[PDB]
């Protein structure tokens, strides 16, 4: 009927971690290592409950000490990357001059590090833009998602353009009106 | 009110 | 950048049926992706899922208090958080926006698809049908499926192929727990 995961990982040698809950595949919150902070994913959540983040310093310190454990039982095996699937979509139907949003689905990866642009006429855009951080699968690999608030227009193209080890070359998902 | 945190701990060196 | 990279995953999973009558506690440790010891509450000990975690396995076995942590967790933390966040998830409700607009199955035919674009719910479960003149359209259905939008919302377009008569209209259907009657939608061609 339900499922809470509480997932952790750490990650060598880029030293990332991170911490979250997911609830039936949503996340409902995730640490801010640096600023040592929990992250609501909807505002409203931070109401009705509370988490200490320094717990998930806690664990994250464990996972560290257990990657590199399980790094020398292993003989120093490294990850084999699996590049990601790019969807794009909007979040609603699309009517000129009415705000809408893009969606750019990243989806079945590892490890769990991406560079994601958003383009607006072959031209970066980062004004609005908003992201997720990594998302658990249940084979273990990971899905993401960038969000880009617009005013949808004839004249304006995009693309998300994503970037995987991979990956040979740059994916890009195009959107455009119609 | 509190969300309670599942501890990780260490493998054995 | 082509070092090598190494990860380590882990994931306490809490699995509710019927509320918080039976609940199922599993700890799960990753190398990449494979798992390799995990703790199920329906054993009571950690085991090793492969070779790689058979010291783990033992070592944590053999601490008691560890154990005794792990074999109250479906208690002091699933039915715990469970009680926490139960009222803006397990009960979270938003019902659909539903919208009907024509398209093409080939951009120089003529109007040959009908989208149903329901977009905004949750949760995820939700059955959409479509209606000729009251009566069911089941063939020539297609659908992107269910689409999580990642803010705890869904959308999911479902098509019917089909060529419109004047005098018809079609009727797209939206049944979701949010509602408590039918959602309808028409198109008049
Ligand atoms: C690592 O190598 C050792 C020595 O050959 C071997 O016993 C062990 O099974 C290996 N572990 C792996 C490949 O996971
Ligand atoms: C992202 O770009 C940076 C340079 O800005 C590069 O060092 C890094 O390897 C890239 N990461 C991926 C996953 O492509």
């Amino acid at each position: 009927e339900h499922v809470i995961i509480q997932a952790e990982f750490y990650l060598n040698p880029d030293q990332s971690g991170e911490f979250m809950f997911d609830f039936d595949g949503d996340e409902i919150f995730h640490v801010d290592m640096a600023k040592k902070e929990t992250v609501w994913r909807l505002e409203e959540f931070g109401r009705f409950a509370s988490f200490e983040a320094q717990g998930a310093l806690a664990n994250i310190a464990v996972d560290k000490a257990n990657l590199e454990i399980m790094t020398k039982r292993s003989n120093y095996t490294p990850i084999t990357n699996v590049p990601p699937e790019v969807t794009v979509l909007t979040n609603s139907p699309v009517e000129l001059r009415e705000p809408n949003v893009l969606i750019c689905f990243i989806d079945k990866f590892t490890p769990p590090v991406v560079n994601v642009t958003w383009l607006r006429n072959g031209k970066p855009v980062t004004t609005g833009v908003s992201e997720t951080v990594f998302l658990p699968r249940e084979d273990h690999l990971f899905r993401k998602f960038h969000y880009l608030p617009f005013l949808p227009s004839t004249e304006d193209v995009y693309d998300c353009r994503v970037e995987h080890w991979g990956l040979d070359e740059p994916l890009l998902k195009h959107w455009e009106f119609d | 009110e509190t969300v309670c945190p599942r501890t990780t701990q260490q493998s054995p060196e | 950048d082509t070092r090598p990279r190494f990860l380590e995953q882990v994931k306490h999973e809490c699995h509710f049926f019927n509320g918080t009558e039976r609940v199922r506690f599993l700890d799960r440790y990753f190398y990449h992706q494979e798992e390799y010891v995990r703790f199920d509450s329906d054993v009571g000990e950690y085991r090793a899922v492969t070779e790689l975690g058979r010291p783990d396995a033992e070592y944590w076995n053999s601490q008691k208090d560890l154990l005794e942590q792990r074999r109250a967790a479906v208690d002091t933390y699933c039915r715990h958080n469970y009680g926490v966040v139960e009222s803006f998830t397990v009960q979270r409700r938003v019902y659909p926006e539903v919208t009907v607009y024509p398209a093409k199955t080939q951009p120089l035919q003529h109007h040959n698809l009908l989208v149903c674009s329901v977009n905004g719910f949750y949760p995820g479960s939700i059955e959409v049908r479509w209606f000729r003149n009251g009566q069911e359209e089941k063939t020539g259905v297609v659908s992107t499926g269910l689409i999580q939008n990642g803010d705890w919302t869904f959308q999911t377009l479902v098509m019917l192929e089909t060529v419109p008569r004047s005098g018809e209209v079609y009727t797209c259907q939206v049944e979701h727990p949010s509602l408590t009657s039918p959602l309808t939608v028409e198109w008049r061609a």
